[PDB]
RNA sequence: UAUCGAGAGGU
């Protein structure tokens, strides 16, 4: 497509069945700098869920 | 200040005829929550409309 | 989420240059040309137009990343001519070619009309 | 105050709060908001 | 849902289609057959039309909630 | 001291105590029945 | 901005 030149290669080319899966990157996505620990060990707490 | 939580019009930018509400409007530069991709995005008060008893006003609402 | 504006790709920051030339000191007479809001469209385009000319012994670019609109050329001439010229050069050049073309183009349409 | 809308019968009414929260065509015990004042728009890509 | 507007690999307009090629079927017509006559000659756009499924035709069915 | 027996609230208005907490109200409890038996209605096996 | 569990999942 940059150049419009054939390539050398001759590509596997044709309709195939894809699933979009319940994955999607800005669902699992996380960073804490700081935020909230535990009351009994202040140690910060579990999840992305809970920053 | 007088203009958060209020819906706005840009009127100026690559956003402009664009909807949002007031996010946060600390000084000069506002916090616009567009409403039609889930952004909210920096602008100048200057390039802002806000709806008013009759139509939208520039910041003199 | 991190997805910019789809604008960012052709509209120029006001405060964001077309066009930026530097020298290549390594080599004589050689320049770098940063381009800003461009594509294979454009860089291919003038590429080869120069690499045709007899007193241009170096043309190339490169998008350095898919990501971000913009790509830098690699232009160096013979000691006779000015780079930035040569440059200057194939835009007319081409212009000229793309006029004649159009020319060309309508006078075909009407006759296949 | 705000406007409902029942969600057996499709009767539009209002409700001030302190109203007991059912129709009052049906007596359906199950209702819905309706659309907020607010003009909508989107960027249709 | 519906039919789509455009073909998704080319863009082509295939929106227009829906209602003539389900009439070149009642007309007996086999689907590759009526495919040809709609002009859809890419098989990009072959496959928009050819495995659409209409589902807002289920959807109507539920009493409208207003 | 609490620190180590933290109470959680479930529903805000809500709180429950620590398992160490009802542990030692157990013991606390328990105390008080040796107590009371030694000085009065002790019937040995009782007491045991 | 809860705690204890359980279940289903990701590499
Ligand atoms: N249950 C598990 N426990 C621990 N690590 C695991 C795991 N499941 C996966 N992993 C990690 O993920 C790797 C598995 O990679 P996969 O994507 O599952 C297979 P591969 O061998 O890389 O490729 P293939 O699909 O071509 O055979 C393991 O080697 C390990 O690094
Ligand atoms: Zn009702
Ligand atoms: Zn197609």
């Amino acid at each position: 497509g940059h150049t419009g030149k054939k390539l050398m290669a001759q590509v596997f080319f044709g309709p195939t069945y894809y699933q979009r899966l319940r994955h999607m990157v800005d669902d699992k996505i996380h960073a804490r700098a700081r935020g909230p620990v535990q009351v009994l060990t202040r140690q910060p707490v579990e999840g992305r869920s809970r920053d | 200040d007088p203009t958060l939580n209020k819906t706005v019009k840009i009127r100026q930018g690559g956003y402009k005829g664009k909807i949002g509400i007031v996010k946060e409007a600390n000084g000069d530069r506002f916090r616009v929550e567009l409403h039609n991709p889930n952004k909210t995005i920096p602008i100048p008060c200057s390039f802002l409309l806000i709806e008013s008893t009759h139509g939208w006003v520039p910041y003199e609402d | 989420m991190n997805a910019p504006d789809r604008f960012e790709l052709f509209i120029l920051p006001d405060d964001v240059p077309k066009l930026k030339i530097t020298p290549d000191s390594r080599v004589p007479n050689c320049i770098i040309i940063k381009f800003e809001r461009e594509d294979h469209t454009l860089a291919n385009l003038l590429r080869e137009e120069l690499a045709l000319y007899p007193d241009v012994t170096f043309v190339a670019y490169k998008v350095e990343h898919p990501l971000f609109a913009n790509f830098v050329m690699r232009l160096q001439t013979e000691e006779g001519t000015r780079p930035k010229q040569a440059l200057e050069r194939a835009c007319a050049s081409i212009i000229n070619k793309l006029k004649t073309l159009d020319h060309k183009f309508n006078e075909e349409w009407n006759i296949k009309n | 105050g705000v406007k409902y809308t029942c969600g057996a019968c499709a009767h539009n009414f209002s409700l001030n709060k302190s109203d007991p929260v059912r129709c009052k065509e049906c007596g359906h015990r199950v209702i819905y908001k309706a659309r907020t004042k607010r003009m909508i728009q989107f960027d249709a890509r | 849902m519906i039919i789509p507007v455009r073909c998704f690999s080319c863009g082509k307009v295939v929106g227009d289609k829906w209602d003539a090629y389900l009439r070149l079927l009642e007309e007996g017509k086999q689907e590759g057959d009526a495919l040809d006559e709609l002009k859809l000659k890419r098989y990009c756009c072959r496959r928009m039309v050819l495995t659409h499924v209409d589902l807002i035709e289920k959807f109507l069915r539920y009493n409208p909630l207003e | 001291p609490p620190q180590v027996r933290p109470s959680i609230a479930m529903d805000e208005t809500t709180q429950g105590q620590d398992d160490l907490t009802h542990k030692l109200s157990d013991i606390l409890k328990a105390n008080i029945n040796v107590q009371k038996l030694e000085m009065d209605g002790s019937p040995q096996h009782i007491i045991n």
